[PDB]
């Protein structure tokens, strides 16, 4: 029990955010018609 | 339609919330 | 005298006289608060002492007629008047006084003058806060009682058929109003009333805990057992240990306050929110928008004769209240219920 | 920095972002209007305009469009059931599309104004600091408002250039969009007089133009300027909140109590029409006139329009619904199909009996058959009680005049009891609670929902006014 | 530092230029008070007419006004 | 003499004593 | 179905209470 | 003039000893002479039920209530 | 049992939760 | 041009707990009425 | 309401594209 | 039974996350974290 040396922080720049949002929305657009059947 | 609508809503919301949380964590430290 | 150092006029002299410090602070808002509140109290007392309700409600409500403090009230006007302002010079009373008092106008007089007195009182709180140079949180707190009064005594009767269904200024009259809401509106089941009662009980709880915690964490600032005397109002040192109270309540309950400002603001915030939500609920009731029944359970009970829950028993009790009380509560309907149609437990 | 409830305070000290944010809110409002119009047009069923009107199907924005002239639709149907000769550009779909396009244009303007916030217009040349002359801005905006009010009153409502407003007969039978001649007399202040609207708007536009010119020319007094903090932007917020909640209270009152601006064809009948038996008295007057003229009961009761009988029904009362009984009025008690005709109850002796109508308060009311004098002659013995005045014991019979069941006479005690239970609610109608799977419990008309929402919003805005005025008056202590 | 310059901004500059100027003394406060009193009287008249507490022969105060 | 304190005290007191006498009188009327 | 929703809501509320009691921000300079 | 000085002065005592009992007897006479029943319209304990109605009154119309209340009261 | 009630409850549970998590992460990172 | 009026919103853990508790309690209270 | 959700998804994608075009971070 | 096992494993995971600086994972010679992968493989294969 002490400060763990393996300490790191995750980062995500704006370009990555846009890529992720676009991927999610495109996948939803592609699969919504199939899921609603 | 309940199954499909619920699945679509969750898939839209949860990953977007995760990505937004990560980005806001990133953008805080200039 | 102002920013540009200009002359003085009537307004300046009036302002200097009105704001002059004395035993009874008048202020600009005093011209509105004092006469309105005085006449509200006077009307209530002279109505509960001499005026009757025989012609408006068919009841005897006064000290002259033989009623005590608990069963005396200033009853609302008759349902025939609907939402008439009912001035003493109005078409209903035609300028007569004894007819006006006999006709129920005294309730409208008391209610209107009291509402304007409440407005004047909040204005006075604002004036005092400005004079002393303090944030006027007291007026923000007092906003909730005005909201409750407006919702119950003004908005609800306006939403209904007339002033007749407003609360009457009396103890037994208020109890009648409460039971009427229980029987007809199912007011206990409305979520807004639930949030209001939660807020009120939480405010009482916060008051009790704050008082006990402060009085049980004092610093030994003097000798003897009487701790009340060991306090100097001009001292600049805290009179109780915040750290000890924080530790005690964090170890007993799990979470404890650590900021005095946040604690006292929470004490301010809980009851105000509770009564504001109650006022919104009453506003909803004014239009018969009742959270009366649950459709699923009603359908299940109708379909299945063996299905019983406390909700259905409450529904039956409400039906009994309505049927057995509307005969004399609302004379203008001239309801004559035969004894064989009144709901009744068949077991007897 | 700032807590979660002060995040919008960063816009207080610069006008450009204020313009951008107000544009964003206006765009959101316009988008909501367009989307709601499209949704209601998608859901609306114009098949039956006499027994399934707009207020019966839970339409909210559709009556507001209909009130000012928009009646036709691109689908080939009018609001009166007639075919659309020429829908024109100004149709329901056209209005919705126009609102959406306006929302988009406002959004783009908001983005542009947010991007370019530093403008020399907002800087005073004397000190080079962002400052707004609030009295002159108020003067300009008041002049514009007065001009618009006068234009709307004189050219649209009057019908000189615009189509006009909706005008209907007192009983709401034949109402159409008609031009109104403004009434300058005392009757112009009657709320049920349509010409009062035009007269008010013309006079208020003239006075607003004059006041705008005055506030544009004359500068405020120093005592007034410092007393009301005319140099601060927050006092304008407090005064505006006061004005808007006053307006909301007035509008909610007019909607609840009925006026010429809320026709019953669009928002449904009111509570006090049922409380005072308005349509019941009109129907009785018509029946008595027909009988005095000389005709059989069936002929007299067959001349009553089904619309007038439909208005005389507890189901259409706005004060019979519930807070969480969501949906249209059709979803509770079904969709009206036809009129079953007036029901008359007579005992074995031939004495005429009437059912005591249900008051608005009572969720459940016992059924009582009483004679002309007022003495109860029969009643249903609760649920499982024994009675001396039961329906079968007295032998009550029901005859139907007019409607679908005209001429019939039932004597089965179960049938008589059922029809008495259905007639205590007013006129008897046929419903099909199968298409929408109706629950059977009453809902509330758009009148009640609008009144509830706007009274609640006004009540909350009262506290808003109190808080913002307190912040304005006590700015020095609040800031530091 | 100077702000952005636009022809529309140049046109509209005089409207926002005269900022902070006041009229010395009490100005036209008495006229404002008179107008406020008149408006209060007018609002009372409207409220009483609508409330049926002030009956005028011309007005009917009911739906039958639509029958005129 | 006619200060605001006098006005308030007397305006609250005179009706109070008048009504107290009235109530005491009403205590004795037979029903 | 609705019973499951109510149970989930109550369990979530209890979990939030537990986290607030235990995983709290340590108070400094009371 | 502190309240201690107000109480001490004998002028206040002598001017109040002639007025307080006057107000008390005024109220007692107001009740006893029956003026209260007349000015406020409160029915006397014998006129609650007149032979014309024998029941509680019920006002019907607001505009003509002026005559109706008096005809119901028997006045 | 209606889809509207379930979806309204789900949205009301999730969206404010995501907003609060965003703000808390922003605060903690700073 | 950069805006001088720049500020950041903060929300400590206590505020997060309060908000989560508030929304969950509101959902618990109103779920019975919404489902009906 | 399937057309409604399809349109909402398409409009969301278009909005993401617009924001990526016009609100990209500086290099 | 599976649900109870899942809860117990959750508690054990929390404990093992909280306390990580165990002397068991430290090399006796160097004093640094190490794992003797062949021997762990032997033990786990024996158990399997
Ligand atoms: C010129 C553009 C334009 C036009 C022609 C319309 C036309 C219409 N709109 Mg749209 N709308 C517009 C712009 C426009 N709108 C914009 C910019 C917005 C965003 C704010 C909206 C948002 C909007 C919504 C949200 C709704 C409409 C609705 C409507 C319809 C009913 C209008 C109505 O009843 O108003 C009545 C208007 C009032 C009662 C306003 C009263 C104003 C108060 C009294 C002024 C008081 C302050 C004043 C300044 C004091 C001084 C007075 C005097 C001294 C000068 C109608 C088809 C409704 C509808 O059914 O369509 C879907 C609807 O729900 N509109
Ligand atoms: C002044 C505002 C206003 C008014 C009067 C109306 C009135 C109406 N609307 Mg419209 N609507 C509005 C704003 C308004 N709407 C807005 C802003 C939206 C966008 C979200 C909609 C979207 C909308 C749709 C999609 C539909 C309606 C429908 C209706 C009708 C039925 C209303 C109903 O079921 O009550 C329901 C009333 C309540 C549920 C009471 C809620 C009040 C409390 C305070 C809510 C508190 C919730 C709280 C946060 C806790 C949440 C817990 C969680 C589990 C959810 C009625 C004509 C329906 C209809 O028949 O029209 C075709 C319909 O299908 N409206
Ligand atoms: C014309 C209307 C108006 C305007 C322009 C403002 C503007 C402002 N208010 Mg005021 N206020 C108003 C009405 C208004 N308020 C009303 C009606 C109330 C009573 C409820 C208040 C009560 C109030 C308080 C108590 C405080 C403010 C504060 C503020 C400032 C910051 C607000 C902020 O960042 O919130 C940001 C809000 C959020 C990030 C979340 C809000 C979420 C709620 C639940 C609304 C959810 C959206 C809602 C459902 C959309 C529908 C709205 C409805 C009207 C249709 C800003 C100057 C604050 C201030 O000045 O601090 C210095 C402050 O302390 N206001
Ligand atoms: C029944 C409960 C109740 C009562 C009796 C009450 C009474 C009072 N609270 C006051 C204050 C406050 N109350 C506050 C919060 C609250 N108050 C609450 C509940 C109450 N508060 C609750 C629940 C809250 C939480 C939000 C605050 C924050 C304040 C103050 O600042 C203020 C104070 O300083 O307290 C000392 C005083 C205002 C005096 C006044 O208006 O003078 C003027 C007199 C007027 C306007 C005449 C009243 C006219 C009324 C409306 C009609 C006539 C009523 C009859 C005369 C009596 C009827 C008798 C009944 C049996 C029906 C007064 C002592
Ligand atoms: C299976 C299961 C679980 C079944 C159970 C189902 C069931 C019935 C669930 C109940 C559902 C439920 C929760 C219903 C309630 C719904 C409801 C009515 C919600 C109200 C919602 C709401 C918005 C209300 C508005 C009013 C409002 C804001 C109320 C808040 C009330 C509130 C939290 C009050 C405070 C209570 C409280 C315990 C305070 C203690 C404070 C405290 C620790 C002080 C200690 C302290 C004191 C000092 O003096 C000093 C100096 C220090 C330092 C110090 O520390
Ligand atoms: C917080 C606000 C600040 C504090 C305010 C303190 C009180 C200020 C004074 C209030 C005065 C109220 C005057 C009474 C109005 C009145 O009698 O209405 C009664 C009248 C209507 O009158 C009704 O008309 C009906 C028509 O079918 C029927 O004939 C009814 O029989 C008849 O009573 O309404 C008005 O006069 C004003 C109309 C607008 C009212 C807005 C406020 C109330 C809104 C309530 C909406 C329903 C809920
Ligand atoms: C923070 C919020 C973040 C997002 C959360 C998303 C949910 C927000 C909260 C939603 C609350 C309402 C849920 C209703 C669920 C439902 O079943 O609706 C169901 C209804 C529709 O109901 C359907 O109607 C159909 C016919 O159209 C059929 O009849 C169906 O049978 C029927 O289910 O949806 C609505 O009513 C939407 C309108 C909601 C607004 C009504 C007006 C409110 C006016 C008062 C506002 C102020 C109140 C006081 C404020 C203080
Ligand atoms: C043996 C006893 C075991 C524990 C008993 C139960 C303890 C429960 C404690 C819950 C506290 C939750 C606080 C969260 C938020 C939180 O972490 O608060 C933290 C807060 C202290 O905040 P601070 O003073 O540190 O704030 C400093 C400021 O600068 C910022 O806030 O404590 C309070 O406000 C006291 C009020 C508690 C009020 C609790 C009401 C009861 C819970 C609600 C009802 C639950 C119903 C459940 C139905 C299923
Ligand atoms: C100032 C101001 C204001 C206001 C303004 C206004 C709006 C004004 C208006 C005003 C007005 C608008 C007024 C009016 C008035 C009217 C009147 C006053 C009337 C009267 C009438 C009469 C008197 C009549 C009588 C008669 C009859 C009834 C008939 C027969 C004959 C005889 C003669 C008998 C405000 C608040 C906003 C803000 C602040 C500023
Ligand atoms: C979407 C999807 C997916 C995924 C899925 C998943 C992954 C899921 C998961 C799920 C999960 C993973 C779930 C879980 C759950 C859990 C639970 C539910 C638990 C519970 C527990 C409990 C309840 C306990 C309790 C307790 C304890 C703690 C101990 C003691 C006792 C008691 C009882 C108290 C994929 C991609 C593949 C594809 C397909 C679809
Ligand atoms: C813009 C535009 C566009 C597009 C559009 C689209 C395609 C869509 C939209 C869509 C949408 C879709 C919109 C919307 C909006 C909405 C809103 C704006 C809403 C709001 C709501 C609210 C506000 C509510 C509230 C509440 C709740 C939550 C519940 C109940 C209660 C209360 C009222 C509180 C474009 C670019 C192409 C072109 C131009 C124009
Ligand atoms: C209305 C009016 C009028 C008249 C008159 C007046 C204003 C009066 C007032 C009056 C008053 C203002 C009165 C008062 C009274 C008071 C009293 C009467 C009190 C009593 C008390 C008592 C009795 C107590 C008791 C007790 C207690 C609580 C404590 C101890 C115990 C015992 C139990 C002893 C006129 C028409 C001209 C005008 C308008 C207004």
């Amino acid at each position: 029990a002490r400060p763990n040396p393996n300490k790191q922080v995750v980062e995500l720049n704006r370009t990555s955010l846009y890529w992720g949002l676009l991927l999610i929305f495109v996948l939803a657009v592609l699969f919504s018609s199939y899921i609603f059947n | 339609n309940i199954y499909g609508l619920t699945a679509t809503a969750l898939f839209i919301i949860i990953p977007t919330s995760f990505l937004l949380i990560l980005y806001v964590k990133t953008a805080s430290t200039q | 005298i102002g920013t540009y150092q200009e002359k003085r006029t009537w307004f300046d002299d009036a302002d200097d006289w009105l704001r002059q410090d004395r035993f009874v602070f008048v202020g600009w808002s005093g011209l509105l608060l004092f006469p309105c509140a005085y006449f509200a109290l006077g009307g209530w007392l002279t109505g509960t002492t001499f005026v009757t309700s025989w012609y408006t409600h068919g009841l005897a409500t006064s000290y002259l007629e033989g009623c005590n403090f608990l069963t005396a009230a200033v009853s609302t006007p008759a349902n025939s008047m609907a939402h008439s302002l009912l001035f003493v010079w109005g078409p209903e009373a035609q300028g007569d006084f004894t007819r006006w008092c006999q006709l129920g106008g005294l309730w409208a007089f008391v209610a209107l003058h009291g509402a304007f007195g409440l407005i004047g009182f909040m204005l006075r709180q604002f004036e005092i806060a400005r004079s002393v140079n303090l944030r006027p949180y007291n007026a923000i707190a007092f906003s909730a009682p005005i909201a409750v009064f407006v919702s119950v005594f003004l908005i609800y009767p306006l939403g209904q058929s007339g002033w007749f269904f407003a609360p009457s200024f009396g103890v037994a009259a208020i109890f009648r109003f409460i039971l009427f809401f229980q029987g007809f509106h199912n007011w206990t089941l409305n979520p807004f009333h639930m949030m209001g009662v939660a807020g009120v009980l939480g405010a009482a709880l916060l008051c009790a805990i704050h008082g006990a915690t402060v009085e049980n964490t004092l610093f030994e600032d003097g000798d003897g057992a009487n701790t009340f005397r060991a306090f100097n109002p001009t001292q600049a040192e805290e009179t109780y240990s915040m750290v000890t109270a924080n530790r005690f309540w964090s170890q007993i309950f799990g979470v404890a306050f650590s900021n005095k400002r946040w604690l006292h603001f929470f004490m301010l915030l809980v009851p105000v929110t509770g009564l504001w939500m109650s006022a919104i609920g009453v506003v909803g009731l004014a239009l018969n928008l009742r959270a009366y029944d649950f459709v699923s359970q009603e359908i299940r009970a109708a379909e299945d004769p063996e299905f019983e829950t406390f909700y259905t028993k409450n529904i039956l009790l409400n039906e009994g209240i309505r049927a057995w009380m509307a005969a004399q509560d609302q004379p203008h309907e001239r309801l004559v219920f035969p004894e064989e149609v009144l709901p009744r437990g068949n077991a007897l | 920095g700032l807590p979660w409830y002060r995040v919008h305070t960063v816009v207080i000290n610069d006008p450009g972002r204020l313009i951008s944010v107000h544009l964003m809110h206006t765009a959101l409002v316009s988008g909501w209007a367009g989307s709601m119009a499209l949704f209601e047009i998608s859901v609306f069923d114009p098949s039956d305009p006499v027994l399934n009107p707009m207020w019966r199907q839970g339409m909210f924005v559709l009556p507001f469009m209909t009130r000012l002239g928009i009646t036709q639709s691109w689908g080939g149907w009018t609001i009166s059931g007639e075919t659309a000769t020429n829908p024109g550009i100004w149709s329901y779909e056209g209005v919705a599309a126009a609102h959406i396009i306006l929302s988009g244009a406002l959004f783009l303007a908001s983005v542009w104004h947010w991007t370019y916030w530093d403008l020399e217009l907002f800087r005073d040349p004397r000190t080079g600091k962002t400052a707004l002359d609030l009295p002159k801005i108020f003067g300009i905006h008041l002049f514009l408002s007065g001009l618009l009010c006068f234009g709307f009153g004189a050219f649209h409502v009057t019908g000189v250039f615009g189509p006009g407003i909706w005008v209907s007969d007192p009983y709401g039978l034949t109402g159409r969009v008609q031009p109104v001649a403004p009434s300058w007399g005392a009757d112009g202040f009657d709320p049920y007089n349509p010409g009062g609207i035009a007269s008010h708007h013309i006079a208020a536009g003239i006075l607003g133009v004059l006041a705008g010119l005055f506030h544009l020319c004359v500068r405020p007094s120093i005592r007034l300027y410092f007393g009301l903090s005319m140099g601060s932007i927050e006092t304008v917020l407090s005064s505006s909140i006061a004005a808007v909640f006053w307006a909301a209270f007035v509008v909610a009152g007019t909607m609840w109590y009925g006026s010429a601006a809320t026709p019953i064809e669009l928002f449904g009948p009111t509570r006090y029409q049922w409380d005072q038996g308005f349509f019941q008295q009109e129907i009785q007057k018509r029946v008595q006139a027909s009988l005095a003229e000389g005709a059989s009961l069936s002929d007299a009761w067959s001349r009553i329009p089904e619309k007038l009988a439909f208005y005389d029904y507890i189901g259409n009362n706005p004060a019979k619904g519930g807070l969480f009984r969501t949906g249209a009025m059709n979803s509770g008690d079904g969709i009206a199909v036809g009129w079953l005709g007036h029901a008359s109850f007579k005992d074995q002796e031939g004495r005429e009996l009437f059912v005591r109508r249900m008051p608005t308060f009572f969720e459940t009311f016992p059924v009582l058959l009483l004679d002309k004098d007022g003495i109860v002659r029969a009643d249903v013995p609760f649920r499982k009680a024994e009675s001396k005045y039961s329906i079968e014991q007295v032998g009550v019979s029901v005859t139907f005049y007019g409607g679908e069941l005209d001429g019939l006479t039932f004597t089965d005690p179960a049938t008589v009891k059922k029809y008495a239970r259905k007639a205590q609610l007013g006129e008897i109608f046929e419903f099909d609670r199968s298409t929408l799977q109706s629950d059977g419990v009453f809902r509330s008309s758009p009148r009640g929902w609008f009144t509830f929402g706007h009274v609640c919003f006004a009540l909350l805005f009262f506290f808003g006014h109190i808080w913002h005025g307190a912040r304005t008056i006590f700015r020095d202590v609040f800031a530091g | 530092e100077p702000g952005l310059v636009t022809p529309l901004g140049t046109l509209l500059r005089p409207l926002n230029s005269e900022a902070g100027k006041v009229l010395p003394g009490w100005g036209t406060t008495v006229l404002m008070a008179v107008f406020i009193l008149l408006f209060a009287a007018f609002l009372l008249i409207i409220l009483e007419i609508y409330n049926s507490s002030l009956i005028l022969d011309d007005v009917s105060m009911s739906w039958e006004t639509l029958a005129k | 003499i006619f200060t605001v304190r006098w006005l308030a005290i007397h305006g609250i007191a005179v009706p109070t004593i008048f009504f107290l006498g009235a109530i005491t009188a009403m205590q004795f009327i037979q029903r | 179905m609705e019973a499951l929703v109510y149970t989930f809501l109550l369990v979530g509320t209890l979990g939030i209470i537990f986290f607030s009691i235990f995983f709290r921000d340590p108070p400094r300079m009371i | 003039r502190p309240f201690s000085d107000i109480l001490t002065s004998i002028r206040y005592w002598v001017i109040h000893s002639i007025t307080v009992p006057a107000l008390f007897i005024a109220g007692w006479l107001f009740v006893s002479t029956g003026l209260a029943y007349d000015v406020f319209g409160t029915p006397r304990p014998n006129e609650y039920f007149t032979e014309d109605r024998q029941e509680a009154p019920l006002i019907t119309d607001r505009f003509n209530a002026l005559e109706q209340v008096k005809k119901l009261s028997g006045n």
